[PDB]
């Protein structure tokens, strides 16, 4: 009876989580080598 | 806005160097076009 039942599947990878944890961390290299430089955001601007 | 001003200063130093330049190269030509025989420098 799952025949005319169980609804339809997805065929879903979760690549987003895994785009926004690359993104987050090139804020976090970006702003480590802002920080050993001296060189600020608020003082690139 | 100042400190972002200085990120893009130093393509502006040498556009006024070259401005500095073609202004000496522009009067050296005006300085030979003197003696050629044209009434619009008097």
């Amino acid at each position: 009876g799952a025949l005319n039942n169980a609804g339809k599947g997805m065929i879903e990878t979760n690549i987003g989580n895994y785009i926004q944890q690359q993104i987050n961390l090139l804020e976090f290299i970006k702003m480590e080598m802002a920080d050993v430089a001296g060189i600020s955001k608020q003082r690139e601007g | 806005t100042l400190q972002s001003s200085h990120i893009t200063e130093w393509l502006f130093t040498i556009h006024d160097d070259v401005k500095k330049r073609a202004l000496e190269c522009f009067l050296e030509t005006a300085k030979v076009a003197l003696k050629g025989r044209n009434k619009k420098f008097q």
